[PDB]
C-alpha cells in the first residue's frame, strides 16, 4: 500500500518533509477553525450577537492561514507529482531491460504495459488528488477530537474515542461493498463463461450440424444457474447504505445525548447547538473518505502494477570477460536442465560444439530447440547445469561481453519504425559501408533493394513499404551478419512460401567470411544439408548427436526425420 | 446513437420507479438535518422535553424507514436487473447461433469476450449502481439548493460566488489548453503503442541493443514534458480553484455572511443554522454531480455495443458435389469490393487450386464457397441449389471446410472426432484417427479416446489440427474447402498433416488455398485470381504455357 515512499527521489525528500509538516499544519488549522464554531455560535445564539465578532475574526485568522498552507501543500503536490512521474517512468524503463526473459508472461507483459502507459498522466497529480484529501480528511476528525481537549477534557477524550468505532464502520462498509462487487462480477463470469465457450468452437459446432443441440444445452443450463442464483436473493443492507445508516445513528445519537446534557442542566442551549454544529463538522470528513474509495481503489492497483513491474527478477551480472581475439567460441553443455513449469523442457542435456562448426539442432520438441539456443545466447538461465564459452561461464560472464559475444537471427524479424537500413544498422552502427554492403549482399538484400523503390532508404516495418515475411527474415538475417559477433545463433520460423530466405540462410551458414561457431534450428533439408553435426531432441534430452553421413548409415531417428523432411519437401496435393 | 436507449427500453418503468425511490431515500437521508435545525428551533423556544422525545423519535423513525427503503429498493432492482440480464443472456446466445462463421473471425475471441463477460456486466452496474447514484447525486444538491434558499436567500447567493469563481477558473483553463486537451488522448494512445513495440522489442535489445531503448525513452521523455509543460502553468489556476470549493471557505463565506446578519438583527439566527449543517459541504456536493453521470455514459457505451452487436445481420435463409459460382461479388463494406464477378465451376472429383499473391481475395472467395459471408451480388451453387435456400445442417453435410485456426470442442477425443456423427462406434473413429495419423498420439495418451480436450491441451498446434482433419473424414462431405496454411502451420509435423490431407482428399471436390506453387501442379484446375477477379483459368501446363501472370508467380516459386 505504502509503496509511494520508495517512489520519490532523493533530491525532493525534503521537499516531502516540507509537504508532510505541511499538511499537518492544514489539518490542525482546520481543526481550530472547527473548534472555533463553540465559542461563536455560543455568542451568536446568545441575547449578546455582538460578542461574536472576536471570534469571528479569530476564525478569518485562522482562515487565510489555511489558505496559505493549502497553497503551499498544493504547490509542493504539484511538484512532487511531477517528480514521481518522471522518476517512476525512467525507473521502470530502466529496470525492464534487466529482466529475465522468463518473467515476460504475456500477462506480466499486459501489466507492464500498463503500467507504462495508463500511468502517464495519474502519477502527475497523484499526490494533489489523493494523497493531500485522504490525509486531511483521515487526520481531521482526529485533528477535532485533540482541539476539543481544550475545550472540555471529556468531550474532548469522548471525541477521540469515537473516530476508533467510525474508522471501523467506515472499514466494515468497505469490505462489504468490495466483496459484493467481487461476488457479482464471479457470478457474472460464471454465468457468461458458457456463452464464451459457445462462440469459441462456434466454427466446429456449425461445421458439424451440432449448433441447435449446444444452442439448446447451454439454454437449459443457462436457465437452471438464473434459477438458482434467483432463488438465494434476500434482505441484504449494502455497503454504503450501512455506513450512510452509520453516520446518521451517529449524528442523531450524538445529538440526543447533547439535548440530555442540556435538559439535565450541564450545558447551555447556544452551547449545544453548537456542540451540534461541530458534531456535523466531526462527521464530514468520513464522507469525504468514503468518497474517495473508487480513487483511492484505482490509485492502489496502479502502484501494485508498478511494484510488481519494479520487484522483477533481475539477472545477475560478473566481471570476466571472453577474450578479444574473437575466435570461434567452443560452447560446452554439462547437465544443462531447463523447464517452463510442469512440463520439463531440458532433461540433462549435455553436448559439447567444436569451435567453428556449425550445428543443427532437430526434433519434435520446438520447445527444446529454442530453449537451446536461448540458454546459449544467455536470455534465460539454466535452472542446473552450466552453460560455457572457452572455459567461461554465461551466469558469471560480464553483460557487455555477453551482447558481444552472441548474434541471434530469432524466429520473428523484430524490426521497427525507420529506414532499412537503420534497421540492419542497429546490429552494428560503427560498421563502414562496405561491411553493410556486404552484409546486404550474404543476406539477399541488395535483391529487395532491387525490387524496392527507394533502395536501401526506404522506410520499412510500422510505415513505408509493408515487407513481407521473406523480406523481413533477409532483413533479420543481415542484422545478425552485419554484428560481428563469435557466435551466430539461427532459428528458423520462416513461411513456407518463400524462395530466396533460404538462399539467404545458406549463404549465411557457408558463405560468411566470419569464422564464428554456429548454432542452427532448422527445419528444412537445405540449412541443415551443409550442417558439419547434427542434435536430434527430442523429450528434453539429446537422442542422437553425430555427422549426417554418419547418422544416415546408423538409420536411426534422424534417418526416419530425413526421409519424413524429404517427402514433405515433394508433397503434391492429389497425388502419390 | 439511438441503440444503447433502444436496448434498455423495456426498462424504462422499473428504472424510473427505481430513480423516484432514490430521490426518496436521498431526501430521507437529508431529514435529519432538517430535524436538527427543528430541535434548535424548539430548543431556543423553551419546549417541554416530551416534544423534544418526540422529535428524537421522528429522527430515529425516519432513519429506519431510509435504511428499509434503500434496501428494498436494492433487493428489488437486483432482482429486476437479474430478469433482464438473463434475458438478454438468452437474446446473445441465439443471436451468436445465427450470425455468420465470418463475423467471429473478424472480431476475435479478445473482441467476443468483451462483448459477452465484460459489457454485460457494465450493463449490471449500469442498472442496479449508477442509475440510482446518478438520482442521489443529482437529488442532494438540488435540495439542498432549495431548503437553503427557503431558509434565506441572502446568505444562499453567497453559496453562488464560491461556485462562480469555480466556474470562471474551469473556463478560463479549458479556453487557454484547446489544442492540447485533444493532443492528450492521441499522445496517450502513441505512448501506449510504443509501450507495447518496447515490451515486444525485448530480445533485440539484449542481443543488439542500440537505438532500440534510445527509440522508447526519448518519445517517453517527451510525452513526460508535454505533459509537465501542460499542467504546469495551471498550478495558479488549479490550486486557487480547489481553494475555493473547500469547505472551511464556504464556512467562512456562510458565517462572515451571517454574523452581520444575526448581530444587526436582519435575519433570525436559526435560519443560519442550515447553512452550517448542510451548506458547508454544498461544493463538494456540487463537484460530485460529474462523476454521478460518468457511470451513466460508462454504462451506455456497454449497452450500446451489445445492442449494434444484437443489430448485426444474420445468415438469411431464402426459398455429387458441383459447385457454380456464377457471378459472384462480394464487399466487406458497402462500396468496397473483395470480389468482383468470379465464374468457376468445381467439377466433381476435380481439385480446384486457388492461387494469387497477397492481398487477393482468395481466402474470401474460398470463405464464401463455405458460406462464411453471404454474396453480395451473384449466387453459389451446390448441386444446382444455392446456398442461401441451405440451413445450416443441410449445407455443412455438402461443404465441409478445413480451414486455418482449427476449433476443438470441450470433452473426450472421441467425442471431438465424432462430432459430426456421434452414434459412430469406436472402431469406426478409431479407424478415422488412423486415416489422419494421429491414431499414434491418441493411443501415447494415459486414457487413450477418453482423453477430455478443449482450451488448453498437450497436443501440440499440429496434432489438434490432425484431429480437426480425423472429424472432417468421419464427417465425409462431398465438397471440401480446403486451406493449405493448415500443411505448414507446425512445421515439426508437417509430414503428418499432408498425409492427413492426401487421405482426406479423396474422391472430394477440394477448393485449395494455394499458398506454395509447387504442391498445387497436379490439381486439376488452376485460379489465378491478381486482384479480386480471376485472370487465368486451365491447368499448371496450360498457365506455363501461356506465360502470362502465372509464369511470373511460378518464377517467383
Ligand atoms: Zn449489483
Amino acid at each position: 500500500i505504502r509503496t509511494l515512499l520508495r517512489l520519490v527521489p532523493a533530491e525532493k525528500r525534503g521537499a516531502v518533509a516540507g509537504y508532510a509538516v505541511l499538511t499537518l499544519l492544514s489539518v490542525l488549522l482546520r481543526a481550530v477553525g472547527a473548534v472555533l464554531l463553540i465559542p461563536l455560535l455560543a455568542a451568536l445564539f446568545s441575547d449578546t450577537p455582538s460578542d461574536a465578532w472576536l471570534w469571528l475574526g479569530w476564525l478569518t485568522a485562522v482562515t487565510l492561514a489555511g489558505w496559505v498552507t493549502d497553497t503551499n501543500t498544493a504547490r509542493l503536490g504539484f511538484d512532487l507529482g511531477f517528480a514521481v512521474l518522471s522518476r517512476t517512468q525512467h525507473d521502470m524503463a530502466d529496470r525492464l531491460p534487466n529482466v529475465a526473459m522468463s518473467w515476460f508472461t504475456p500477462d506480466n507483459t499486459a501489466t507492464a504495459r500498463q503500467a507504462i502507459a495508463a500511468t502517464g498522466p495519474e502519477l502527475a497529480g497523484l499526490v494533489v488528488n489523493l494523497l493531500t484529501p485522504l490525509i486531511g480528511a483521515a487526520l481531521l476528525p482526529a485533528a477535532i477530537g485533540v482541539a476539543l481537549l481544550f475545550v472540555s477534557v471529556p468531550l474532548g477524550l469522548a471525541a477521540l474515542a469515537g473516530v476508533a468505532v467510525l474508522f471501523g464502520a467506515l472499514a466494515l462498509s468497505g469490505r462489504l461493498s468490495r466483496a459484493a462487487d467481487k461476488v457479482a462480477g464471479e457470478t457474472n463470469s460464471a454465468f457468461t463463461e458458457r456463452i464464451i465457450e459457445f462462440a469459441r468452437t462456434q466454427q466446429a459446432l456449425r461445421a458439424a450440424r451440432r449448433v441447435e443441440p449446444a444452442r439448446s444445452q447451454v439454454g437449459s443450463a443457462l436457465a437452471a444457474q438464473h434459477g438458482a442464483g434467483l432463488r438465494l436473493l434476500t434482505m441484504q443492507i449494502p455497503g454504503q447504505v450501512l455506513f450512510s445508516l452509520a453516520g446518521q445513528v451517529a449524528l442523531i445519537g450524538f445529538a440526543g445525548m447533547a439535548v440530555w446534557l442540556t435538559v439535565r442542566g450541564q450545558l447551555g442551549v447556544p452551547e449545544a447547538i453548537a456542540l451540534i454544529v461541530v458534531l456535523v463538522r466531526y462527521l464530514e470528513p468520513f464522507a469525504a473518505i468514503a468518497d474517495l474509495a473508487p480513487a483511492l481503489e484505482t490509485t492502489r492497483a496502479t502502484l501494485n502494477r508498478i511494484q510488481a513491474v519494479l520487484d522483477a527478477p533481475t539477472l545477475p551480472a560478473g566481471r570476466r570477460r571472453l577474450d578479444r581475439t574473437g575466435a570461434a567460441p567452443s560452447i560446452e553443455f554439462d547437465d544443462v536442465r531447463f523447464s517452463y513449469g510442469d512440463e520439463v523442457v531440458l532433461d540433462g542435456v549435455s553436448f559439447t560444439l567444436r569451435p567453428g562448426n556449425t550445428t543443427a539442432i532437430v526434433g519434435p520438441s520446438g520447445s527444446g530447440k529454442t530453449t537451446i539456443l536461448s540458454l546459449i545466447a544467455g536470455l534465460q538461465q539454466p535452472a542446473s547445469g552450466r552453460v560455457l564459452l572457452d572455459g567461461v561461464d554465461v551466469t558469471t560472464l560480464d553483460p557487455e561481453a555477453r551482447r558481444a559475444a552472441v548474434s541471434v537471427v530469432f524466429q520473428h524479424p523484430y524490426l521497427f519504425d525507420g529506414t532499412l537500413r537503420d534497421n540492419v544498422l542497429v546490429g552494428d552502427p560503427e560498421a563502414d559501408p562496405d561491411d553493410v554492403t556486404a552484409a546486404m549482399r550474404l543476406a539477399r538484400v541488395d535483391e529487395l533493394l532491387d525490387r524496392l523503390p527507394d533502395g536501401d532508404a526506404t522506410v520499412v516495418g510500422e510505415g513505408g513499404t509493408a515487407l513481407s515475411g521473406g523480406e523481413r527474415q533477409r532483413v533479420s538475417i543481415a542484422r545478425a551478419l552485419l554484428k560481428p559477433a563469435p557466435v551466430l545463433l539461427v532459428d528458423e520460423a520462416t513461411s513456407a512460401l518463400d524462395n530466396a530466405n533460404e538462399a539467404a540462410v545458406v549463404d549465411a551458414l557457408t558463405a560468411d567470411p566470419r569464422p564464428r561457431t554456429r548454432v542452427i534450428v532448422a527445419h528444412r533439408l537445405a540449412s541443415i544439408r551443409h550442417a558439419d553435426r547434427v542434435l536430434f531432441v527430442e523429450a528434453g534430452r539429446v537422442v542422437e548427436d553425430g555427422a549426417i553421413d554418419e547418422l544416415l548409415a546408423a538409420g536411426g531417428r534422424f534417418a526416419q526425420f530425413w526421409a519424413q523432411q524429404q517427402a514433405a519437401s515433394e508433397w503434391a496435393i492429389g497425388s502419390t | 446513437a439511438e441503440a444503447g436507449s433502444r436496448l434498455l427500453a423495456p426498462l424504462k418503468k422499473p428504472l424510473i420507479v427505481s430513480g423516484v425511490l432514490q430521490a426518496l431515500i436521498t431526501l430521507i437521508e437529508l431529514a435529519p438535518f432538517v430535524l436538527l435545525v427543528e430541535l434548535a428551533r424548539l430548543l431556543l423556544g423553551g419546549a417541554e422535553a416530551e416534544r423534544l422525545w418526540t422529535l428524537g423519535l421522528t429522527a430515529v423513525s425516519l432513519i429506519g424507514l431510509g435504511a428499509v427503503l434503500a434496501a428494498a429498493m436494492t433487493l428489488w432492482l437486483h432482482r429486476v436487473d437479474a430478469r433482464f440480464a438473463h434475458e438478454l443472456r438468452g437474446r446473445l446466445l441465439t443471436k451468436l447461433s445465427r450470425l455468420p462463421l465470418g463475423w467471429f473471425t473478424r472480431r476475435g475471441s479478445a473482441s467476443t469476450k468483451q462483448l459477452v463477460q465484460d459489457d454485460t456486466l457494465a450493463l449490471h452496474y449500469l442498472i442496479t449502481h449508477a442509475i440510482p447514484d446518478a438520482v442521489a447525486a443529482v437529488v442532494a444538491p438540488v435540495a439542498v439548493l432549495v431548503y437553503l434558499f427557503v431558509a434565506d436567500w441572502r446568505v444562499a447567493l453567497v453559496l453562488f460566488i464560491p461556485v462562480l469563481v469555480y466556474l470562471v477558473l474551469m473556463s478560463v483553463m479549458t479556453i487557454q489548453s484547446g489544442s492540447k486537451i485533444a493532443q492528450a488522448p492521441r499522445w496517450a494512445e502513441r505512448m501506449g503503442g510504443e509501450a507495447g513495440a518496447f515490451l515486444e522489442g525485448q530480445p533485440v535489445i539484449r542481443i543488439f541493443g542500440g537505438a532500440a531503448a534510445s527509440r522508447f525513452r526519448r518519445r517517453l521523455d517527451d510525452y513526460i514534458d508535454f505533459l509537465v509543460s501542460w499542467q504546469r502553468p495551471f498550478v495558479g489556476k488549479k490550486t486557487l480553484m480547489d481553494l475555493v470549493t473547500r469547505p472551511a471557505t464556504f464556512l467562512w463565506i456562510i458565517l462572515v455572511a451571517g454574523v452581520p446578519l444575526v448581530v444587526t438583527g436582519r435575519m433570525d439566527p436559526v435560519n443560519l443554522l442550515p447553512f452550517l449543517l448542510l451548506g458547508t459541504t454544498f461544493g463538494a456536493r456540487l463537484l460530485g454531480i460529474g462523476y454521478g453521470l460518468s457511470g451513466i455514459q460508462t454504462g451506455m457505451l456497454a449497452a450500446r455495443r451489445i445492442q449494434t452487436v444484437l443489430d448485426e445481420p444474420e445468415l438469411v435463409v431464402r426459398d455429387p458435389g458441383t459447385v457454380e459460382l456464377d457471378r459472384v461479388s462480394f464487399e466487406y463494406r458497402p462500396g468496397v469490393p473483395v470480389i468482383r464477378d468470379v465464374t468457376l465451376t468445381l467439377r466433381p472429383g476435380t481439385v480446384t487450386a486457388l492461387v494469387g499473391p497477397s492481398g487477393s481475395g482468395k481466402s474470401t472467395l474460398a470463405a464464401l464457397v463455405a458460406r462464411f459471408h453471404d454474396v453480395t451480388q451473384g449466387a453459389i451453387r451446390v448441386d444446382g441449389r444455392d446456398i442461401r435456400t441451405l440451413t445450416a445442417d443441410e449445407l455443412y453435410r455438402r461443404v465441409g471446410f478445413v480451414l486455418q485456426d482449427a476449433q476443438l470442442v470441450h470433452g473426450s477425443v472421441a467425442e471431438n472426432i465424432a462430432l459430426a456423427e456421434p452414434d459412430a462406434g469406436l472402431e469406426r473413429i478409431r479407424t478415422a484417427a488412423r486415416d489422419a495419423q494421429i491414431h499414434d498420439r491418441i493411443t501415447r495418451m494415459p486414457d487413450g479416446y477418453d482423453s477430455v480436450l478443449g482450451a488448453g491441451s498437450a497436443l501440440s498446434g499440429g496434432e489438434r489440427q490432425r484431429v480437426t482433419i480425423a472429424r472432417a473424414i468421419l464427417a465425409d462431405t462431398p465438397v471440401l474447402v480446403l486451406d493449405e496454411a493448415t500443411a505448414f502451420a507446425d512445421p515439426e509435423s508437417e509430414y503428418l498433416v499432408q498425409q492427413a490431407i492426401n487421405r482426406l482428399t479423396r474422391d472430394r471436390t477440394v477448393l485449395v488455398i494455394a499458398h506454395r506453387l509447387h504442391t498445387i501442379t497436379h490439381a486439376d484446375q488452376i485460379v489465378v485470381l491478381d486482384d479480386g477477379r480471376i485472370v487465368e483459368v486451365g491447368t499448371h501446363d496450360e498457365l506455363l504455357a501461356a506465360g502470362g501472370r502465372y509464369r511470373g508467380l511460378w518464377d517467383s516459386g
